[PDB]
């Protein structure tokens, strides 16, 4: 249904036991990006090296 | 105040009259491709 302005904001992706796709949002002028990494801080899945 | 958006235009002639037809009917149609897609084109020419 394409009739009403739906000014969009924060689409979210969730994924399972993967990471670091980055995310090109582009708008006609503002090319932001947001680039992702594998695991929040203090989780078990981040580690030193593993 | 109402508004609704006919999606395709496929397509064709619909000499059935017009409160009884479907939408994507016109009434006259000459030189179209309505494509699956893409939907009224010009018809591709004549090479000679």
């Amino acid at each position: 249904e394409d009739i009403g302005r739906l000014q969009l904001r924060r689409a979210w992706v969730n994924y399972e036991n993967s990471g670091t796709f980055d995310i090109y949002v582009e708008n006609q002028s503002s090319n932001w990006k947001y680039t992702m990494a594998g695991a929040r801080l203090g989780s078990n899945t981040l580690r030193a090296g593993r | 105040l109402i508004s609704q958006s006919i999606k395709n235009l496929k397509g064709g002639i619909s000499q059935q009259p017009d409160i009884l037809r479907y939408p994507d009917q016109g009434s006259r149609q000459v030189n179209g491709w309505s494509s699956e897609t893409e939907g009224l084109q010009k018809r591709p020419p004549l090479v000679f």
